């Protein structure tokens, strides 16, 4: 049963390849899990080395011919768009679930019964999912609990020293953008900017917006406190005639007169701008005037604006002009003829942080900015790439906490309890089927991979901690009270995940159990592999 | 180059056996998934039998004949694509030892397959049970078989109404000893052609009898509906005509300039006057309409439609009877606009439409579908064709046959009984047909996980002593009666299944050599 230029793997031989295909992808990603995970290198082929612990960036940068890992990577990409966290968690659940299933495949169990046992246990897992979850209050004074959610998304990908740096940055970034009510939150209002020349531990949060081009003149004020803002669209630099012409000077001084006469049209608008500062808080302290003007400005106007102590910006990004319009409040002024003091906005202290090569102007201390900025600092591109992965996944982690009022404790508390749940429930219930008991038991034993590999990457004996946690759960059930138990990676014993502050999102775990079950199910449904047309 | 002797008979059976062997796991609602490896880095997880074999490149030409066999089955029945291919491939596999090891001449086997085909059609008619085709509640539970496990399961009641009301419009059910019996002819292809309108709800989807047009009315104030309409169809636009020869009008005299400008407006009115001679209430043209022709026909008391496709007017001519006449002076009085109920221009989804809908069924209809998106309309579309294909097989024969391996085993038992009473050398290949009929239910057992040998012999014992309605359950996988949970499918599916299977099997057995040349 063959034709030329074809390959076929049939009669359970495809199952041994597909399960091994999952064991190969699992062992690679088994190294990095939780805060004890590992760092990997990704070569794009252009010579740029990128170090990241995020499974989202890993699966996209690597090319795998194995079709089993392709479906895992494609399904994890859907999980990365929905959950945004726990990419490795999904892979570890799929691989181990196929390993426990492959042992029953060698026993002669049909894969449909194995997949049916996973779907029945998944429906019972969703019932325990709603029972085990903890309902968190909607109060926005919960920052203490947000400090626990932050450490969950931070400690994983960082040395834990950048955690204390990024903890006040991420937590203040979400609550500043989020108004107090139930409405929504916008992650686009938080800008992510990267800079060099300074250590990553000095990364700071920017309440306002950050920009590159500053006022160029030695005498311009560096620090201006509580100044009015002007958004100006008109070019203050030298202009030329729209039609071809020339300047013919009879005398040497006439050459400067013709140049001053052409700039007089721009100088006429320049006089109307400086009269606005003389009209409003010219000599008044704690008040100033700033020119964010979008188009270019010649050095002659920069010298005039410096004598007035006016900060003058030129060649500003078009997107930032609309963003600074909402942050500062001042409307965009196309023509100076319509310039009025009521159009001017208001901002707080504007101070230029000037390194050797570059100058940084800060818009911060705004009345109603409604836009934040996270400025990522690093000496090399390694710290800039690793921090950007922690910021993007850190903001989306807290974002799912305000959108979903339900939260679940982490540290394997959900996986160990549910595995013990299906073990004791299926024996008491016995309402599924006799042959389904294999699929249910394999699914319950496969979910132990996360708490086993989490402490395995920590170095502690997994058999010891899983025994102490199981004994503590049995002692908790004998005392007849609710006790949440989780693994402690630093000490190696058990602990309380609610006290330790380790929490897992509800939407992440809801799509992880349902997603990993659907991934491994479709892989067991493949009896034969076929390669044709090649 | 050349395959002679018995080598060609081996390659013809092996090629058909390889195509069937791939989709053996594709049979049943519990059927497994097939992972295909493309020459590129892609993969295909689809379990649909037609989408798999289409992505599988084949070499031997007999495998291409099996691909064309499934293409014919897809035009007849909407489901059961793998059922016919596996059955046709197993017949050649069961006749392989008798053709070679037993040294039976192939023509003897081919003549034996024709006798087994006639006996099989008689057994299917005996095991089939009648059902009321006029019961609306019964037809919904039938079509529902091709409905569930799809997104349309929630609207299934509305999906059956759109399926029944569509086929009941185009069907002509007649019979007698005088002019003959059409045998309940139903054409889904040409007459039931559908138009999908985005937006709205499935409840708002209606089956209109007529031709639907997306173009609006040229003037806002006009007669919305006419009692007894008169329709004129013409391809030519409405505007000032010009001569085909050289036309030059030289104006010298002063008072003759305004006269020619009036004649140009009279020529436009003259072309409209030739249309109004038959007193039409509706004017449909393929090209645009000039503003002058709009005003001349507005005062004439008729409806005007412009920018209508030519393929649409051809479908209008069949439900109406108005023949397209190019020149307005050649307009016949024989073609009329009769049997057109309403001209209603009512806006649907912020887009002005035109309704030709009538109160009668001129053997055609236009289905108007509403959905939440174009992907939903495409899902409703293909599901509506499969919904009507099941209702078609029920209207093309009153009897239903049990599925899930019940009919497959019911035939194999009767073939084994007729084998003992059939003398001659054709008896041995005749028993191979009954062994091929047992492959379909055993395939459902292999996909279920149960013991294929144990459950098959026990299932055969149920047909021998008890009734034939005891099949294999899809969800469970244990021997049960099909009367409990009806899997029941129409007989027409089983008719063409074994019919084309023998025709495709005998076609490959007749070829004793394969040569290459142009």
């Amino acid at each position: 049963l063959l034709n030329p230029k074809a390959e076929s793997l049939r009669r359970d031989a495809a199952l041994k390849v597909n399960v091994t295909s999952a064991e190969g992808l699992q062992s690679v990603l088994e190294t990095n899990l939780g805060p004890k995970g590992t760092l990997k290198m990704l070569v794009d082929g252009a010579g740029n080395i990128k170090l990241t612990k995020d499974g989202k960036v890993l699966l996209t940068e690597m090319q795998i011919q194995s079709p089993t890992a392709v479906l895992i990577a494609r399904a994890a990409a859907a999980q990365d768009e929905i959950t945004g966290d726990g990419t490795t968690t999904v892979v570890c659940l799929v691989g181990e679930l196929l390993r426990q299933a492959h042992r029953f495949i060698q026993e002669g169990v049909h894969p449909r019964i194995i997949t049916d046992g996973f779907e029945i246990a998944r429906k019972e897992s969703m019932k325990f999912l709603d029972e085990f979850k903890i309902s968190k209050t909607n109060l926005s004074n919960d920052r203490e609990f947000l400090l626990q959610v932050a450490r969950s998304s931070l400690l994983t990908k960082v040395d834990a020293d950048l955690t204390e740096v990024l903890t006040p940055i991420v937590t203040d970034a979400v609550l500043s953008v989020y108004d107090a009510q139930a409405d929504n939150l916008d992650l686009h209002m938080v800008e992510i900017m990267q800079m060099q020349h300074l250590s990553p531990k000095d990364t700071t949060f920017i309440k306002g917006l950050v920009l590159d081009h500053g006022g160029r003149h030695p005498d311009m004020p560096t620090r201006v406190k509580n100044a009015y803002v002007l958004i100006l669209n008109v070019s203050l630099e030298y202009e030329k005639t729209e039609v071809n012409s020339g300047f013919f000077y009879s005398s040497a001084d006439q050459r400067d007169k013709l140049a001053a006469s052409e700039r007089k049209f721009v100088d006429a608008k320049l006089k109307k701008i400086i009269d606005l500062k003389n009209e409003v808080c010219g000599m008044d302290p704690d008040k100033g005037f700033v020119i964010i003007n979008q188009k270019g400005i010649d050095p002659m106007s920069l010298d005039v604006f410096a004598k007035h102590n006016i900060l003058a910006l030129r060649r500003a990004k078009r997107r930032n002009m609309e963003r600074l319009q909402l942050v500062t409040g001042g409307e965009a002024q196309n023509s100076v003829e319509d310039l009025s003091p009521q159009i001017l906005g208001f901002s707080g202290l504007v101070y230029q942080e000037t390194i050797g090569e570059e100058k940084f102007t800060y818009v911060t201390e705004n009345t109603d900015p409604k836009s934040c900025t996270i400025l990522i600092k690093g000496s090399t591109h390694y710290a800039l790439a690793q921090t950007k992965d922690a910021v993007r996944d850190g903001l989306r982690a807290v974002a799912n906490v305000l959108k979903d009022k339900n939260i679940i404790p982490g540290a394997g508390a959900f996986y160990i309890a549910l595995s013990r749940y299906l073990r004791s429930a299926n024996m008491n219930k016995l309402g599924a089927k006799g042959k389904t008991k294999t699929g249910i038991e394999a699914f319950a034993e496969a979910l132990l991979v996360i708490p086993k590999t989490l402490v395995k990457n920590s170095g502690f004996d997994p058999l010891d901690v899983l025994a102490m946690v199981e004994d503590e759960l049995d002692d908790a059930q004998d005392s007849d009270e609710t006790r949440y138990v989780g693994v402690d990676l630093n000490i190696g014993d058990s602990c309380d995940p609610t006290i330790e502050g380790i929490w897992d999102s509800y939407r992440v775990l809801r799509n992880a159990i349902t997603g990993a079950t659907g991934i491994a199910s479709n892989l067991l449904l493949c009896d034969e592999l076929l390669r044709a047309g090649r | 180059e050349r395959t002679t002797g018995r080598q060609a008979q081996i390659s013809n059976i092996t090629a058909a056996k390889a195509v069937a062997d791939v989709i053996r796991t594709c049979l049943g609602p519990k059927a497994m998934l097939k992972m295909l490896l493309d020459p590129m880095g892609g993969l295909v997880l689809t379990n649909d039998g037609h989408a798999i074999l289409r992505e599988i490149d084949v070499a031997h030409p007999a495998a291409k004949s099996m691909l064309e066999l499934s293409r014919t089955q897809d035009e007849e029945v909407g489901d059961g694509t793998t059922t016919v291919i596996i059955l046709a491939g197993e017949i050649l596999a069961q006749c392989a030892p008798y053709l070679i090891e037993k040294n039976i001449h192939p023509v003897i086997i081919i003549q034996a397959l024709k006798k087994a085909l006639t006996d099989a059609l008689e057994v299917i008619k005996q095991v089939s049970k009648p059902v009321d085709v006029e019961n609306d509640a019964a037809m919904k539970k039938l079509i529902q078989a091709s409905i569930g496990t799809k997104y349309v399961i929630h609207w299934s009641e509305k999906m059956c109404e759109l399926a029944l009301d569509a086929v009941k419009t185009v069907r002509k059910d007649l019979g007698q000893t005088v002019e003959g019996e059409p045998n309940f002819e139903i054409d889904i292809k040409r007459y039931v052609r559908v138009e999908k309108i985005p937006g709205g709800d499935v409840l708002d989807s209606r089956v209109l009898k007529g031709v639907l047009l997306n173009k609006d009315v040229v003037h806002p104030k006009m007669s919305r509906h006419i009692e007894n309409p008169r329709v004129v169809l013409l391809d030519c636009p409405l505007e000032y005509k010009k001569g085909e020869s050289q036309t030059n009008i030289e104006i010298e005299k002063e008072e003759d300039w305004n006269r020619i400008l009036q004649i140009e407006e009279e020529q436009v009115q003259l072309m409209c006057e030739q249309i109004l001679a038959v007193r039409p209430t509706l004017v449909i043209t393929e090209k645009g309409v000039s503003d002058l022709a709009q005003h001349y026909l507005l005062k004439g008391g008729c409806s005007v439609l412009r920018r209508v496709k030519k393929s649409d007017n051809n479908r209008i001519a069949r439900v109406t009877g108005a023949t397209i006449v190019n020149r307005v002076e050649d307009l016949k009085e024989s073609d009329v606009g009769t049997n057109c109920g309403l001209f209603k221009v009512e806006m649907i989804g912020d887009e002005y439409f035109s309704f030709l809908d009538n109160c009668k069924e001129p053997k055609a209809c236009t289905i108007m579908l509403r959905g939440g998106s174009k992907d939903i309309l495409n899902e409703i579309d293909r599901n509506l064709q499969d919904a009507m294909a099941v209702a078609r097989n029920v209207m093309l024969s009153p009897s239903l046959s049990p599925g899930g391996g019940a009919t497959e085993m019911a035939v194999s038992v009767k073939l084994a009984e007729k084998a003992k009473q059939l003398e001659g050398i054709q008896q041995w290949p005749y028993q191979a047909v009954a062994d091929a009929m047992e492959c379909i239910p055993r395939t459902l057992i292999q996909n279920a996980g149960g013991d294929p040998i144990r459950l098959l012999s026990q299932l055969r014992a149920k047909h021998a002593q008890g009734n034939f309605t005891t099949g294999i359950d899809g969800d469970k996988g244990k021997i049960v009666d099909m009367v409990s949970y009806g899997i029941w499918e129409p007989e027409v599916i089983k008719q063409q299944s074994v019919k084309t299977a023998i025709e495709s099997a005998c076609l490959l057995l007749r070829v004793d050599d394969i040569v290459s040349g142009v």
